[PDB]
RNA sequence: AGGGGAUCGAAGAUGAUCAGAUACCGUCGUAGUCUUAACCAUAAACUAUGCCGACUAGGGAUCGGGUGGUGUUUUUUUAAUGACCCACUCGGCACCUUACGAGAAAUCAAAGUCUUUGGGUUCUGGGGGGAGUAUGGUCGCAAGGCUGAAACUUAAAGGAAUUG
RNA sequence: AUGUUU
């Protein structure tokens, strides 16, 4: 089973939170993956690349191997975890859990007006990660995904199906790249816009309106 | 070579340069 | 020296605004810093703000409510058409649903929107979002 | 890289600083760059304090000192152990011991 | 901090400030009316004087320039307008 | 700042912002301006007709007194100097300079800051011929320097 | 940010800062939301009612959170005389 | 600032400022100097007949091996002799 | 040297940790216990852990030792209070009733408090 | 909105100048706190105690405001605070850090450690600073005993006063447990002075 | 080109090491080192960080000036400057911490306020060599300075940092 | 004090 640890899973597996955008709205630090799992169930993940990674020691070559990930479902929502590993293949499985835990809502919008369903984000936006700047740019209908491959998987897991995007620096380092990418999938979220310029009455934490989750009789 | 001494050498090279172009005309 | 007022102002708002401060304070607060304003505070980008009448240029404060993401200006003052204000809305502008490039017109000084709703152009100011 | 945040020397402000000569190998360093050590080493130490009291024509004669300002290179203070080599965070420290 | 009166800094903040630094410039010099060792007026003298004043109708000098206020000749008194 | 230097001095005068006089400012702008105009007569420059009229009277600003600057009160007297106060000073500082530098001839630091004078006399000179206070043919000459200071 | 004929079709409205009215965002785990209890009747400090401040991670990095909440409490009463406008 | 002028009548001095620095392209420079027709024995073209007068084996450049079968040809345009490889298994006894 | 590994002194912690209501302060009434409440495989071993025990249940009586609880530091914690009881609260005593401030907390004081018996010097 | 009964009274006015409570840090002292009445000769700052009473109240109400009172954390490792946070701990239902507070606690799910708290209070924010930056990893707001020349960075609510001093720092600890009771019901009267006796919660080194 | 030339000392001479040692080391020693009158115009001429302006953290020292204090010490006769102490302030050489922020990083209060890209302005660079070479021009007594290619060649060269 | 090269 599970048997949860972090009360926010413990909530979570009682099904007092049964949706991640009040995790997100209350930005409640996630622990554990099984939180991810089973509050987006149909979360698929793309493995980018495995890179073997090289210490010097003693003739060296501890050659471990580093696997990058991006979960996510093309609504709303993506995670990107980097993990080195041993072997590929239990890196490449906590990978998958970090992406989990990584995961973060991304702010969809339009482009033009506003026929229903967004299309495009909300606004230019920016990402940078090491010499990688990724800036994701509006686009209208039909337009697609204009990023490179990496790039643009990481935004049809993010759900976005329109956008243009600039690149500057070493973008052949493809897990700044992809950093740079989710950073600026992630500031979408940040961007304050006239349409959030309207005060909210700061809703109470679920930690605090189910407080018997913390305690072993 | 260091470069201080390859420069000093490409001005010996230079004065001799000079005086065989001088010496012809 | 000092070759654009306006520069220094939206510069100083723009620092206080990404250091979070609700207020700021600005030298030599000319006209057209009043203007730009002016436009700011209609938009709402900006709170309340009073000019210091010093016996010099005079000075302003300005009230800050956190819905700035930048202001700057365009120097120089390009020459802008009519249908060059869309190239530098899409250069300039966050997205096409909000943010305004500023203009000086002979109409006065104003936001695109209501530049292009009175069909009037001019030199290109600023921009606010 | 830059290996230290000012220089190797002690200079900002000044442009030119005149030299000073090693007193163990005499190369010429800026005197602000020198190692500068003050020796005020007794007259007599010598295994000997005692042993000049006692030939001393005066009581509580109050032996003096040499006073003697070392200005060292830096690769013969580092080669004396005036001086030695620290870390990289170790570097980042002015205090005598 | 974050949250300030600009427009209405403390008097004791003005008052530390820089005379071109407060909120608006001003001088803190000022003007004195100086006991002259005779009569007829009560000399009017500045503050940081730079001159060597002496007695409108007299030849005693009232104060000695220095590098900010000047002096006052040791016997004098001295309202300060 | 320094126009001719690397110094960032911001020392002046701060005037006040009150435009009329103090209020216990009791003489008479006609009094103030005969004094101006007596000083003048001796021999002052503007400059020093202001500092003597706030050191040994009262008058704050003969501008904020008799609403007029002092060199526009000599220029309506029939007092003012054949050319600016500042341009004439800064052709006696030259004049001081070259002839320390022609009874000196290696000091290369005097034979800098004459430069850096004569530099600022040329654009001072340029700006008077350009508003008409100076002839358009004004022209400062290292050995008429003194020739038009005296 | 709504469609056409004007359903909410964003996720997850964000909450601002108190302080700084920015946008606290879901990995913001430097932001901090505070509760004060409310007081009815000499105490007992009613359980779930609360007067509630959101404080950005920026805010608190720069180590400003502690005046802004004088300043936000005391507008909000909680507090009579603590922060002071002129400074 | 940039390091460049803003001004909008600065459009001389950008102007300038392109046109010099646009010497240090290694394609502008080329075709600016036109190095194809003075150098390059191609006189600035695709092919060139020309007339073989040897046979030549060059070892290729290390790591590498295995000599590589060139001719030297004589330009029928210009006159100059160029070493041109002959690509294939084989393929020099084609060529006399 | 006579100092104790690892797997000598983590066991020790272990057995005082669930049985103090346990063997006592003596080694021979100690390793005996440890022979039936610890799978020890081998008498060396077992000499060793029994021994840091009575050392460890020997010190314990002389105050908390580090990462070691058994559940009763709380308990002992909650009994030992009040060291210095029923004389000072530092209340209205240890002067002539008064306080001994200086000049700039008498300001303090008056900015509120009409009522502060005070000294100020 | 508080009473006149949550108004400061003469009672524990004198208390807390009797912990001289008011004894701030000397002219060096942290530019985010206005909780400075005028600086006396010798250096020494005067804490507005008027100050240090109403923040300790706001304090007290955003810990009755918790929930469980086991998920307020009461945290010092300098040792004039631990009994402290012990008895703190012991009369508020809160779960006390003394001594070592083992970083890793709040992330890193590992047992023997990672509490997962509400609320946060720090003796010292300089000598807790670690348990400063793992709230701040983790959301967790952050009460502090700061004097003057205290970090205020992750510190939502500073109490204002002199942690040089043992009796300063178990006052200010008893009054804030004192409070937390008296909003939770424990004291029914806003009015008695709490029977037990403000040195339970200082240091004793004999 | 005159003067001066103690010292040290390119060259040079010698002693010793060394396989060689026309190098390091030792002993001398010319030019030079110093000065006057003229040239030369180059340095890792460095902070390898153009200049002017504005803004964005905290702190304590320190130099110069100024202001204030129930201040300490110092005497002239009230008072006084002077030195010092405290607080403030303007300007300067810097420094410490933290970085919102920047950067490839080292690190940086500027190298920040830059893809949310525009305050003004000058200069410079465009893979590594060939090469600061050839040539022409110009300056210089000369040494050289400034300006300055091409043919040809090459898949790296290079920066910061990590573990060995 | 001297100790080259791969
Ligand atoms: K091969
Ligand atoms: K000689
Ligand atoms: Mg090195
Ligand atoms: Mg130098
Ligand atoms: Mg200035
Ligand atoms: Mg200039
Ligand atoms: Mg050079
Ligand atoms: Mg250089
Ligand atoms: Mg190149
Ligand atoms: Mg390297
Ligand atoms: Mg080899
Ligand atoms: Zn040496």
């Amino acid at each position: 089973g599970w048997v949860p640890v972090t009360k926010l899973g413990r909530l979570v597996k009682a099904g007092k939170i049964t949706t991640i955008e009040e995790i997100f709205l209350h930005s409640l630090p996630v622990k554990e993956f099984q939180i991810i799992d089973t509050l987006l169930p149909g979360l698929q993940d793309e493995v980018m690349n495995i890179k073997p990674v090289q210490k010097q020691t003693r003739a060296g070559q501890r050659t471990r191997f580093k696997a990058v990930v991006v979960v996510g479902d093309s609504n709303g929502h993506v995670g990107l975890g980097i993990k080195t590993a041993k072997e590929v293949a239990g890196a490449i499985r906590a990978g998958i859990i970090i992406a989990k835990l990584s995961v973060i809502p991304i702010r969809r919008g339009y482009w033009g007006t506003n026929l229903g369903q967004p299309h495009s984000l909300a606004t230019k936006t920016t990402g940078k990660c090491g010499s990688v700047t990724v800036r994701l740019i509006p686009a209208p209908r039909g337009s697609g995904i204009v990023a490179s491959p990496a790039v643009k998987k990481l935004l049809q897991l993010a759900g976005v199906e329109d956008v243009y995007t600039q690149s500057n620096g070493k973008t052949r380092t493809l897990e700044n790249t992809l950093k740079a990418a989710f950073v600026a999938i992630g500031n979408t979220y940040g961007f304050l816009t006239p349409n959030l310029w309207a005060e909210q009455p700061l809703p109470v934490s679920p930690l605090d309106i189910y407080s018997d989750e913390a305690s072993a009789q | 070579m260091r470069a201080k001494w390859r420069k000093k050498r490409t001005r010996r090279l230079k004065r001799k340069r000079r005086k065989v172009r001088a010496r012809s005309k | 020296t000092r070759s654009s007022v306006l520069a220094d102002a939206l510069n100083a708002i723009n620092n206080a605004e990404k250091t979070g401060k609700r207020q700021v304070l600005i030298r030599p607060s000319s006209k057209v810093i009043i203007k730009f304003l002016q436009v700011m505070q209609k938009h709402g980008y900006i709170g309340e703000f009073e000019y210091i009448d010093d016996h010099r240029s005079g000075k302003i404060v300005v009230q800050l409510n956190g819905r700035l993401n930048k202001c700057g200006v365009i120097s120089p003052r390009f020459n802008v058409k009519i249908g060059d204000i869309e190239k530098w809305t899409a250069n300039l502008l966050p997205a096409r649903q909000f943010g305004y490039v500023i203009l000086t017109t002979s109409a006065g000084i104003m936001d695109h929107e209501e530049a292009r709703r009175k069909h009037v152009s001019g030199k290109i100011l600023g921009f606010v979002y | 890289p830059k290996k230290r945040a000012s220089n190797g020397r002690n200079k900002k402000g000044r442009g030119h600083v005149k030299p000073v000569r090693c007193v163990n190998c005499s190369k010429s360093i800026p005197k602000d760059k020198a190692i500068k050590r003050m020796a005020i080493r007794n007259i007599v130490e010598a295994a000997a304090v005692r042993d000049l009291s006692e030939a001393s024509v005066y009581p509580e004669y109050a032996l003096p000192k040499t006073y003697n300002k070392l200005h060292y290179c830096v690769s013969c203070a580092i080669h004396a152990r005036i001086v030695r080599v620290r870390s990289r965070e170790d570097r980042k420290n002015r205090a005598p011991p | 901090v974050l949250v300030q009166d600009l427009l209405h800094p403390t008097a004791a903040s003005e008052a530390r400030k820089h005379k071109l630094k407060t909120l608006v410039q001003g001088p803190r010099s000022y003007f004195l009316d100086v006991k002259c060792p005779g009569c007829l007026n009560i000399t009017t003298v500045f503050s940081h004087a730079q001159t060597a004043v002496t007695c409108e109708s007299c030849s005693t000098i009232l104060c000695t320039p220095t590098g900010g206020k000047a002096k006052l000749s040791e016997g004098t008194s001295f309202r300060r307008k | 700042g320094r126009m001719h230097s690397a110094g960032k001095g911001i020392s002046s005068s701060a005037i006040p912002y009150s435009r009329n006089a103090p209020a216990w400012f009791k003489l008479s702008s006609e009094s103030v301006i005969e004094q101006i105009v007596k000083y003048a007569r001796k021999g002052l420059t503007p400059s020093q007709i202001g500092v003597l009229l706030r050191d040994a009277h009262g008058v704050t600003q003969a501008r904020v007194i008799t609403g007029n600057k002092i060199m526009r009160i000599l220029k309506s007297n029939g007092l003012a100097p054949e050319i600016p106060e500042d341009l004439y000073y800064l052709i006696k500082k030259a004049v001081s300079v070259r002839k320390h530098l022609e009874r000196n001839r290696k000091d290369k630091d005097a034979k800098f800051r004459l430069i850096l004078i004569e530099s600022r006399i040329h654009r001072l000179a340029r700006y008077y011929r350009t508003v008409a206070v100076l002839p358009p043919n004004w022209k400062y000459e290292s050995a008429t320097a003194s020739a038009l200071v005296n | 940010m709504e469609n056409d004929k004007g359903q909410l079709v964003e996720l997850y409205v964000p909450r601002k800062c108190s302080a700084t009215n920015r946008i606290i965002k879901a990995d913001d785990h430097a932001s901090v939301q505070i509760n004060v209890a409310k007081v009815d009747e000499e105490g007992r400090a009613i359980p779930g009612e609360y007067v509630t401040y959101a404080l950005s991670g920026y805010v608190r990095s720069r180590g400003e959170s502690d005046d802004s909440l004088n300043r936000l409490a005391q507008n909000d009463g909680l507090l009579k005389n603590v922060w002071s406008y002129s400074r | 600032g940039k390091g460049k002028p803003r001004g909008l009548n600065s459009a001389r001095k950008l102007r300038v400022h392109r046109r010099n620095n646009r010497w240090a392209e290694n394609n502008y420079k080329k075709r600016l100097l036109g190095t194809a027709f003075k150098s390059s024995p191609f006189g600035g073209s695709s092919h060139a007949k020309g007339i073989v007068l040897e046979k030549l084996g060059i070892e290729s450049k290390q790591p590498n091996s295995a000599i590589r079968k060139c001719v030297r040809v004589q330009l029928i345009k210009n006159g100059k002799k160029v070493t041109a490889f002959v690509p294939n298994d084989g393929c020099l006894n084609f060529v006399d | 040297g006579r100092v104790r590994t690892k797997t000598v002194k983590r066991a020790s912690k272990a057995l005082i940790e669930r049985y103090y209501p346990k063997l006592t302060l003596d080694f021979q009434t100690n390793k005996r216990l440890c022979d039936e409440i610890a799978t020890i495989q081998s008498k060396r071993l077992r000499n060793k852990i029994a021994g840091y025990t009575t050392h460890l249940m020997k010190r314990i009586q002389k105050g908390p030792v580090r990462g070691i609880s058994f559940k009763l530091q709380e308990e002992e914690r909650e009994r030992k209070d009040q060291y210095v009881p029923e004389v000072s609260a530092l209340d209205l005593s240890r002067s002539n009733g008064v306080l001994n401030v200086d000049n700039q907390t008498s300001d303090l004081v008056k900015s509120l408090g009409l009522k502060l018996p005070l000294s100020v010097i | 909105s508080l009473p006149a009964t949550f108004d400061l009274t003469p009672e524990d006015a004198q208390l807390l100048l009797a912990a001289n409570t008011h004894l701030g840090a000397r002219n060096v002292q942290v530019h985010q706190e206005p909780y400075v009445f005028n600086a006396r000769p010798d250096g020494v700052h005067v804490i507005n105690v008027g100050k240090t009473w109403e923040k300790l109240v706001l304090a007290a109400r955003i810990i009755a405001a918790i929930p469980n009172p086991e998920d307020v954390v009461a945290i010092s490792s300098r040792t004039f605070g631990q009994r402290a946070v012990l008895k703190f701990a012991a009369h508020t239902g809160a779960t006390p850090i003394a001594g070592r507070f083992t970083p890793g606690s709040f992330t890193n799910y590992i047992t023997r450690s990672f509490k997962e708290p509400r609320l946060v209070i720090v003796t010292d924010p300089r000598s807790d600073a670690q348990a400063i930056k793992e709230a701040s990893y983790v959301n967790i707001p952050v009460i502090a005993l700061t004097d003057l020349d205290s970090p205020s960075e992750f510190v939502d609510v500073a109490i204002p006063c002199n942690n040089r001093g043992k009796h300063s720092i178990g006052l200010i600890w008893y009054l804030l447990a004192r409070e937390v009771l008296r909003l939770r019901g424990a004291l029914v009267d806003r009015t008695q002075p709490w029977s037990i006796m403000p040195d339970l919660y200082f240091y004793r080194d004999p």
